[PDB]
């Protein structure tokens, strides 16, 4: 971009836009639970001892 | 002692009490008696299969 710099001017909008912009934000995650045995050991009860 | 809420529990409920054991339709006896009984055997560099 070309930008001037002067000691004596100024630039001034001599209009306006209404933007609307999108802003998504995570605030949660799945809730697992897990069990001892039925995952280490499963039915085993000397897994289970 | 427990306070007020709510867990997850462990399955403490019920275990098995029976078995189920399915086995092939075979009732003839290996040979074993006849095998280990044989009067020659062979040599180790030629052992059969």
């Amino acid at each position: 971009s070309s930008i001037a710099y002067s000691n004596n001017t100024i630039a001034i909008p001599t209009n306006f836009s209404i933007s609307i912009t999108t802003e998504v934000m995570p605030v949660s995650m799945a809730k697992t639970s897990v069990d001892c045995n039925m995952y280490i050991c499963g039915d085993s009860t000397e897994c289970a001892n | 002692e427990i306070d007020k809420g709510i867990y997850q529990t462990s399955n403490f409920r019920v275990a098995p009490s029976k078995e189920v054991v399915r086995f092939p339709n075979i009732t003839n006896l290996c040979p074993f008696g006849e095998v280990f009984n044989a009067t020659t055997f062979p040599s180790v560099y030629a052992w059969e299969r």
